[PDB]
């Protein structure tokens, strides 16, 4: 019954000093919340880093340290390394429940940023025959691996029927993701233009389909 | 050497229950508490509850009180968690994590998590649909929609087109999965020379090949 907030994503470069924060919705984070820091690396790999606000888990590099900065818990990576690129969650204790934040995707640039390559394919012909039409929006080669996909059917944000894959690491260390917009053989015919909009590290690419 | 072992995947029908396991090795089972966590791919971690393998005492998340049951078997060093009345919605990955309660207060070691899939669906083969453009290089793709279980294998021109091929992860939609694959080919090769995506779905001994015809 408390809500833990963390920054969504942050980007740094090897050698830098970065600070992730953890806010509680009910007040200051104190040493009674026993703030915990956990790291999720690709392949569903969890490691605990900090426990009790500031105790560094054993075998955790000394570049990781925990503390309280004002009313929040904070994790500072002093001299970030490329291996530090992962998702960091914080957890706070509330007398008898643990509440985990939403995670902070940390990117530690081990290569230049890269703009996505967006592709939109309309419903195939043999599909409308199922009286179903799926619009596919393909997004690859982007880095940092965090994008925002927005569909636009006839000019109005589409806030339903859209499913987006979580970015997966390609072999080049860039990411790919795919968004599907599922309609009815019907809905398809009723509308005019479809748009897949991808926002990536401040720039937007819009792939438009003109039925 | 501390380790927490969990099975990789479980498949149960909606309405049943599952007993997930977490077998500890490498430390004194009883000196640490054991916790269970739920992860919905891409929505965050949710604490379920914790158990003291010493006394068998638990603390639950009020939200899971009637869904989860923690138990421990001291002799075999395994913590277990039962989940009842499962529904499609319980599908997620469930991790077990050790908590140094008596020490420094961290969830130090974690299990690799167990992926539970609750589906009423039978072995079903994908329906492959060609993904041709509509307007230097050109991208093609193919949709492998509504199949079950996982996985499907996608190849382009039986393997010749092995470079610049992207096969996306699948999304479980109404008990059936969906996947996509695209290949980038010189704009010269296409549509001159044909491109076929070869989808293979083992569970259902299926082999589908679809030529991507311009249109
Ligand atoms: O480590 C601490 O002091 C915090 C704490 C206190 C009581 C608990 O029951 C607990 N837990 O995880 O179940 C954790």
């Amino acid at each position: 019954q408390a809500v833990v907030t963390q920054e969504s994503a942050l980007t740094t470069s090897p050698g830098e000093t970065v600070t992730l924060t953890c806010r509680s919705s009910t007040g200051a984070v104190t040493t009674s919340n026993y703030a915990n820091w956990v790291q999720e690396k690709p392949d569903h790999l969890f490691t605990g880093l900090i426990g009790g606000t500031n105790n560094r888990a054993p075998g955790v590099p000394a570049r990781f340290s925990g503390s309280l900065i004002g009313d929040k818990a904070a994790l500072t990576i002093t001299g970030a390394q490329t291996e530090d690129e992962a998702i960091y969650f914080c957890a706070l204790w509330y007398s008898n429940h643990w509440v985990f934040g939403g995670g902070t995707k940390l990117t530690v640039l081990g290569q230049p940023k890269s703009s996505p390559s967006v592709t939109l394919f309309p419903p195939s012909s043999e599909e409308l025959e199922t009286n179903k039409a799926t619009l596919v929006c393909t997004i690859t080669d982007f880095y940092p691996g965090v994008v925002t996909v927005d569909w636009k059917v006839d000019g109005t944000p589409v806030t339903q029927g859209m499913e987006t894959t979580q970015p997966s690491k390609q072999s080049n260390n860039k990411y790919m993701a795919s968004s599907y917009l599922t309609l009815t053989a019907r809905a398809w015919e009723r509308h005019s233009s479809y748009s897949c909009q991808v926002t990536h590290e401040g720039h937007t690419v819009e792939k438009s389909l003109s039925r | 050497q501390v380790q927490l072992q969990q099975p990789g995947a479980e498949l149960v029908k909606p309405g049943a229950s599952v007993k997930l396991s977490c077998k500890a090795s490498g430390y004194t089972f009883t000196s640490y508490w054991m916790h269970w966590v739920k992860q919905r791919p891409g929505r965050g971690l949710e604490w379920i509850g914790r158990i003291d393998p010493n006394s068998g005492g638990t603390k639950y998340n009020e939200k899971f009180k009637s869904k989860a049951t923690l138990t421990v078997d001291k002799p075999s060093s395994t913590a277990y968690m039962q989940l009842s009345s499962l529904t499609s919605e319980d599908s997620a990955v469930y991790y077990c994590a050790r908590y140094d309660y008596y020490g420094s207060s961290y969830f130090d070691y974690w299990g690799q998590g167990t992926t539970l899939t609750v589906s009423s669906a039978k072995t079903t083969p994908p329906s492959v649909y060609p993904l041709a453009p509509g307007s230097s290089m050109v991208t093609l793709g193919c949709l492998v929609k509504g199949y079950f279980p996982e996985p499907v294998t996608v190849t382009w021109n039986s393997g010749s087109l092995s470079s610049g091929v992207h096969t996306f992860p699948a999304v479980l939609q109404s008990d059936l999965y969906t996947l996509s694959s695209s290949v980038t080919v010189p704009s010269s090769p296409w549509p001159s020379e044909t491109v076929t995506c070869n989808v293979a779905h083992p569970a259902s001994s299926t082999k589908v090949d679809k030529k991507i015809v311009p249109r």
